[PDB]
């Protein structure tokens, strides 16, 4: 067999909440390996969790996050539990469960934890657009779309009719627990005043369906 | 007979 | 407790060497503790390369040395090849804790460096009349994805009102795209008049900077 983590946790919990996620090893003598939980935030680098041995004899937690986070592990059914207990804003984050082999060995997949208060919202579209550029250089225009919840958002261009120089970017979440994404495009200035550019955001989770066009200011 | 670790 | 450093980035060729550095404020980094570093590929592919300063992880190939240089810990890729391009992650062991750095974005070239176009977007009136305004900067098609974005609203330059994004590195020509949002109060919004958006990057001379003026043309 080859070594496989398979973590099993939550997606979304309130800030207040508790978590309990889960790694099934299969490929290794669970038995005897050294485990530790890591976390990755969306602008922070790597941070250490803990770790603990394969007695549970030993559990060690970075001491910043000693009372936010317990962990277990069960060797009779090969897994290596963590528990979130009141959680905050700053846990949202990518957790990953390690095995140690001389160093950080065999990880899992990684599971997602987004602490947010926010409901459902729909998102405001913006346009994105420039003075018209008057020394011909190439040009930009797009749409933010700001202030949603949950994250899944879909932006295309002229109904899918533009797709050549399209960078959405992925969606940051606001310290308000919302979150905020844009779309860009970027054509030749010539046909600024003649083509029009309509950007499609579609938000299922609010049912939400928004064409806006972006123009050059008038001036 | 463990893994070793990633310290001592 | 202890504050652990290594450099921001590096930027290498293919079948050159580059060494990384790992910094502890306690002091020396010493064989005590323990020097692990760890490798993040895009998509946040993590693997473990080094451990307990010297031991690689079983299957990691040899051109990656793990080795003590005076007062830090050291990795050396020897021969890098562009699959080493990633965020380097050293971690130093203080008794009973990790503490991780903040990372090194090392570059193997993967093509000529490109340098962003950059483009600055203000606020539209319609979202001037929710009582928010957002300022947007926007770095096209650059290859190494290091690249610092400072916003100047009249000169003063503006720290935790920004937020950044960046897309998934092309397949084809390797290359990045980068926006800043700088998001403020319409009261500061209107309070002020010039809003610039200041780019370095390694293929720009000189930072590029591109601005506009409230209310003007
Ligand atoms: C075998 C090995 O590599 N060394 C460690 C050893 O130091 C001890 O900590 C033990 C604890 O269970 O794990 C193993």
């Amino acid at each position: 067999m080859e070594v496989k983590l398979l973590q099993s946790g939550g997606g979304l919990v309130q800030p207040g909440g508790s978590l309990k996620l889960s790694c099934a090893a299969s490929g290794i003598d669970f038995s005897g390996y050294w485990m530790s939980w890591v976390r990755r935030a969306p602008g922070k680098g790597l941070e250490w969790i803990g770790e603990i041995t394969p007695d549970s004899s030993t559990i060690n937690y970075a001491p910043s996050l000693k009372d936010e986070f317990i962990i277990s592990r069960d060797n009779a059914k090969n897994t290596l539990y963590l528990q979130m207990t009141k959680v905050r804003s700053d846990d949202t984050a990518l957790y990953y469960c390690v095995s140690y082999y001389e160093g950080f060995a065999y990880w899992g997949q990684g599971t997602l934890v987004t602490v947010s208060a926010a409901s459902t919202k729909g998102p405001s579209v913006f346009p994105l657009a420039p003075s018209k550029s008057t020394s011909g250089g190439t040009a930009a225009l797009g749409c933010l779309v700001k202030d949603y919840f949950p994250e899944p958002v879909t932006v295309s261009w002229n109904s899918g009719a533009l797709t050549s120089g399209v960078h959405t970017f992925p969606a940051v979440l606001q310290s308000s627990g919302l979150y905020s994404l844009s779309s860009v495009v970027t054509v030749p200035s010539s046909s600024l005043g003649t083509q029009t550019y309509i950007c499609n955001v579609n938000h299922k989770p609010s049912n939400t369906k928004v064409d806006k066009k972006v123009e050059p200011k008038s001036c | 007979s463990t893994a070793p670790p990633a310290h001592g | 407790q202890a504050v652990v450093t290594q450099e921001s980035a590096l930027t290498t060729s293919p079948g050159e060497t580059v060494t990384l550095t790992c910094r502890s404020s306690t002091g020396a980094v010493t064989t005590s503790n323990y020097a692990n570093w760890v490798q993040e590929k895009p998509d946040h592919l993590f693997t473990g390369l080094i451990g307990r300063t010297n031991n690689r992880v079983p299957g990691v190939p040899a051109r990656f040395s793990g080795s003590l240089i005076g007062d830090k810990a050291a990795l050396t890729i020897t021969g890098a090849q562009t699959e080493d391009e990633a965020i380097y992650f050293c971690a130093l062991w203080y008794s009973n804790h990790f503490i991780f750095g903040s990372g090194t974005k090392v570059t193997v070239l993967k093509r000529t460096v490109a340098a962003p176009s950059v483009f600055i977007f203000p606020p539209s009136d319609e979202q001037l009349k929710s009582g928010t305004a957002s300022v947007v900067c926007l770095l096209n098609n650059f290859y190494p994805r290091e690249a610092k974005v400072q916003w100047k609203v009249d000169n003063a330059l503006q720290s935790g009102n920004s937020q950044e994004s960046v897309t998934e590195q092309d397949s084809k020509d390797s290359t990045y795209s980068l926006s800043s949002t700088l998001t403020l109060s319409k009261a500061d919004y209107e309070k002020h008049k010039v809003y610039a958006c200041e780019v370095t990057h390694q293929g720009l001379s000189s930072p590029v900077t591109k601005s506009f003026n409230r209310g003007e043309c």
